RNA sequence: UGAAAUUCUUGGAUUUAUUGAAGACUAACUACUGCGAAAGCAUUUGCCAAGGACGUUUUCAUUAAUCAAGAACGAAAGUUAGGGGAUCGAAGAUGAUCAGAUACCGUCGUAGUCUUAACCAUAAACUAUGCCGACUAGGGAUCGGGUGGUGUUUUUUUAAUGACCCACUCGGCACCUUACGAGAAAUCAAAGUCUUUGGGUUCUGGGGGGAGUAUGGUCGCAAGGCUGAAACUUAAAGGAAUUGAC
């Protein structure tokens, strides 16, 4: 929430010059294949141009909010990246199938079908369907699923 | 002779319960706590507060008029310590001191045959 | 607002005929208003009592008899036998550290069609002329003694009825049968019947309770 | 134990040693001529009989195998060798 | 107006019982005015009070505490101080109540609580103004409620693997901050 | 809880009593012990298939010992796919606070902890002590088997069981002395029979770091495992025992 305060900041200011932890600044400007790379770098390079300037350990960074903000829902971006980056050492298919993620994302997906009126079948996922297998299939329907969180870009 | 009751003394590390019941576990007759007696947060389970609560219990039993009690002192049991503390000891000292009839002293502590995992972890729980 | 002891009600329980001192304890039933509900409250009463306090023997003889209360008649409450137990400190005084514990068990039906379960314990003693400071029995002896005790208990409880089981159970009959027939396998001591557990009861009977009262 | 004889051990001490561990090794067992009264007949039985040696005519178990030695039947005459 | 309590005797404690019985019973009979009987067959000490004796119902409880603490392995004079002082109580804990130990871990824990020649334990009893029975897996603490609490802190310090030197440091800290007040 | 604050409680918590469901464990008994190649194994009863020791006036007659190559098993944790999910609980989400009494802690809690089908192959996997074999002091306890006793007791009339006691014998797990001898010492009945140096055989090490690192090969989905350096740097790093001075 350190960087994230001045991302969603309404009436976005001109620049941002601030000094933080050097390890946290490495979390900022990390490239997509690191252990340094996590949710935060994809968030910032989605919504804020970032540059490291004059390392003071500590380090100073300059942030610029993209004033034509890219229309990506940061809430779903938050939840998706949070789930896939909590389990970075775990396979992506097994991580959605925990017990409660199969309940929390189940309720979130049926809330996501409240304005769609899709008939939840009796087949719903323990054998072949929406709780177990369809979430596995949507991963294989996008750039994800067998790729890992530290290999997919934004 | 006297009217026999059932006294039940629970001894948690923070608290002392004294609980007078009729025969067969019928209904609660006299029931106070060291917490509701002494307002000092240090003194929530002192032997002093236990004796005060036990004399309150004795007073309410004499208000009812029931004198004899079959007393069942009880530790935490389960996985914590299975010997009732000095709160229960001073409660017994007070119920003897208050002149109530004591039918039978028994130490009913729930002992597990074979316990599950405690809340101490591998390290040890407290201190 | 109002004290319950204003409306609280006082009753009196009485023990069955198999035992001596039938006048044991009284009851506080907090309402006399709903006497259907009061009768139902009295149907679910269970009193555990001492053997000594019920049979007048002054030695606080370490047992415990559970009595379920069933019927109501003019402040006097008719009871039924429900179980047997020891006290905890007796068993903790019994179990010692250089002798061998032997426990046996049996699932039981009794001639009054009661489903029951019976727990017997027996330790091992050491003889007069010992030099070993311990007396462990081989495990074949333990299987044999469990088998003998199981069969003795099974026949002894399938013969009798429930009150007949109680009447055998008071003067320590069954453990002397175990003492006799089990002596030929390994010499034992402290042979007792630890717990007795009702499991299932027949269709609801009343006249047997009145026979068990008088 | 400095100077003793091992060629000629005392027969009592030599009697207690293990079968394999004597001066010259050799068995501690023997044979028997037994007679059951129901036949008046000599049956030759080894002292450590591993099978139930039944008599010739009658179905009478003259000895049962129990651990080391065979337990003779009740009421049976015997003599060594 | 008699009142009768019975307490069992284990044979582990029965030999000091039958040795020091001649000092045990007369202060209960004379100095505390209680009727004291012994069934050596059932190993049962029977404390009953009569209308002859002084009506002190707390004296029966303190006599039961006397016989119980001697049964728990405590000394004669400490239990006589229990007959004198009221604020002295008994804690009793297990090793496995605090930390699960197995085999020689238990033995080494008991040795670290005791120390060589009891020098770890005895230095506790001087500095906690308590008395401790270290039973097989049981610990028994005898003293004031704050004092048995501090002894509980010390023994829980010892049982979790902490070295005895840190225990001496915390011990002299608690002793200095308690004797000053 | 050193101390305190979040949560729940007037619809009643906590505690008391009567029940019911779920899954996990197998206390005390439990050592002064047993089994298993080790890891490991403590409720009853049954089935199956093994195994040691003992006994043997049974059989074969060198069929053996140690083992690169190769092969099975291998705690805990961890990976994939089902089932389960009560306890506790790496992460996480959280209320914190009060002293420099150290860090705090506390409540919820996903993974996991439990099984099935597979993967992995590591421990202070220690008894820090390869395996086979002989010889060299005692002593008293036990565990399994066996041989004796005009022993003892339970007497069933005598017996026979059993159970103890005594004496002997194997085969164990342990103990306690000594020193003949060993060792630097603690200590060791083997760590002895070693300068008076040889029973057989497998593996390993050559001052300390750099470093179990780099690279290559191989095994694995992954995590990792096995194998495994040099450059460079340095006079100590150590093991055991001993004294008293902040």
């Amino acid at each position: 929430p350190l960087v994230f305060k001045l991302i969603n900041q309404p009436r976005p200011p001109r620049v941002s010059i601030l000094m933080f932890q050097r390890e946290f600044a490495l979390r900022l400007l990390a490239r997509p294949g690191d252990s340094l790379y996590c949710r935060l770098s994809a968030n910032v390079q989605m919504w804020a141009n970032v540059t490291h300037i004059m390392k003071v350990e500590s380090s100073v960074v300059r942030l610029e909010i993209k004033n034509p903000r890219p229309q990506v829902d940061y809430n779903e971006w938050d939840g998706l990246l949070r789930i896939v980056f909590v389990r970075k050492n775990r396979t992506i298919s097994a991580g959605f199938k925990s017990t409660t993620v199969m309940d929390i994302l189940e309720k979130n997906y049926k809330t996501f079908l409240a304005m769609n009126n899709e008939m939840v079948d009796d087949t719903k996922g323990s054998m072949h369907d929406v709780v177990k297998e369809k979430i596995d299939t949507v991963l294989k329907e996008t750039d994800l699923g067998d790729k890992r969180a530290g290999k997919c870009d934004q | 002779s006297q009217v026999f009751g059932v006294a039940r003394i629970y001894a948690s590390f923070n608290d002392t319960f004294v609980h007078v019941t009729d025969l067969s576990g019928k209904e609660t007759i006299a029931r106070v706590t060291g917490g509701m007696k002494v307002k000092a947060d240090r003194d929530e389970s002192s032997p002093y507060a236990a004796m005060l609560a036990a004399q309150d219990v004795a007073a309410k039993c004499k208000e009812v008029g029931i004198t004899a009690v079959h007393v069942k002192i009880r530790a935490t049991g389960g996985t914590r310590t299975k010997t009732p503390g000095p709160g229960g000891q001073a409660a017994l000292r007070a119920l003897a001191r208050s002149g109530l009839r004591i039918g039978r002293i028994e130490d009913v502590t729930p002992v597990p045959s074979d316990s599950t995992r405690k809340k101490g972890g591998r390290r040890g729980r407290r201190l | 607002v109002v004290d319950p002891f204003t409306r609280k009600e006082w009753f009196d329980i009485k023990a069955p005929s198999t035992f001596e001192n039938r006048n044991v304890g009284k009851t506080l039933v907090n309402k006399s208003t709903g006497l259907k509900s009061a009768s139902d409250a009295l149907k679910g009463r269970v009193v555990e009592v001492c053997l000594a306090d019920l049979q007048g023997s002054e030695d606080h003889s370490f047992r415990k008899i559970k009595l379920r209360v069933d019927e109501v008649q003019g402040k006097n409450l008719l009871t039924n036998f429900h179980g047997m137990d020891f006290t905890t400190d007796k068993l903790r005084s019994m179990v010692r550290k250089w002798q061998t514990l032997i426990e046996a068990n049996v699932t039981v039906k009794t001639s009054d069609d009661y489903v029951l379960r019976i727990f017997a314990i027996a330790f091992t003693r050491k003889q007069a002329n010992q030099v070993k400071r311990h007396s462990y029995a081989q495990s074949s002896h333990i299987r044999a003694i469990r088998k003998v005790i199981s069969e003795i208990l099974t026949k002894e409880v399938q013969g009798s009825t429930l009150a007949q089981l109680t009447s055998k159970l008071i003067p320590e009959v069954i453990n002397k049968e175990i003492e006799n027939a089990t002596k030929d396998i390994f010499p034992l001591q402290n042979i007792h019947v630890r717990k007795v557990k009702l499991l299932k009861q027949p269709k609801f009977d009343v006249g047997a309770l009145m026979a068990l009262h008088g | 134990v400095l100077v003793q004889d091992l060629l000629h051990p005392t027969a009592a001490s030599e009697a207690r040693k293990h079968k394999l561990k004597t001066l010259v090794q050799g068995p501690r067992s023997y044979f028997l001529d037994v007679k059951c009264p129901g036949c008046l007949n000599i049956t030759t039985v080894f002292s450590h009989a591993q099978t139930a040696v039944t008599c010739e005519s009658c179905s009478t178990i003259l000895c049962t195998p129990t651990g080391g030695k065979a337990k003779l039947s009740e009421g049976t005459s015997f003599r060594r060798k | 107006k008699f009142e009768s309590r019975k307490i069992m005797v284990p044979p582990h404690r029965m030999t000091p019982l039958r040795n020091s019985w001649t000092k045990i019973y007369p202060p209960l009979v004379e100095h505390l005015k209680l009727q004291v009987r012994m069934n050596l067959k059932t190993k049962s000490v029977e404390l009953r009070t009569n209308p002859k004796f002084t009506t002190d119902p707390g004296a029966l409880q303190k006599g039961a505490d006397f016989i119980k603490a001697f049964t728990l392995g405590f000394d004669l004079d400490d239990s006589i101080a229990l007959l004198r002082l009221d604020d002295l109580y008994i804690e009793t804990f297990e090793v496995k109540d605090v930390k699960t130990l197995t085999g020689d871990h238990l033995s080494r824990a008991i040795g670290r609580i005791a120390g060589k020649d009891g020098k770890t334990k005895f230095a506790i009893e001087n500095a906690t103004r308590t008395r401790i029975v270290l039973a097989d897996s049981k610990i028994h603490i005898l003293g004031g409620f704050t004092h048995i609490r501090m002894a509980r802190e010390s023994v829980v310090s010892l049982i979790l693997g902490s070295p005895p030197g840190k225990v001496y440091g915390n011990l002299r800290t608690v002793a200095s901050r308690l004797k000053e007040r």
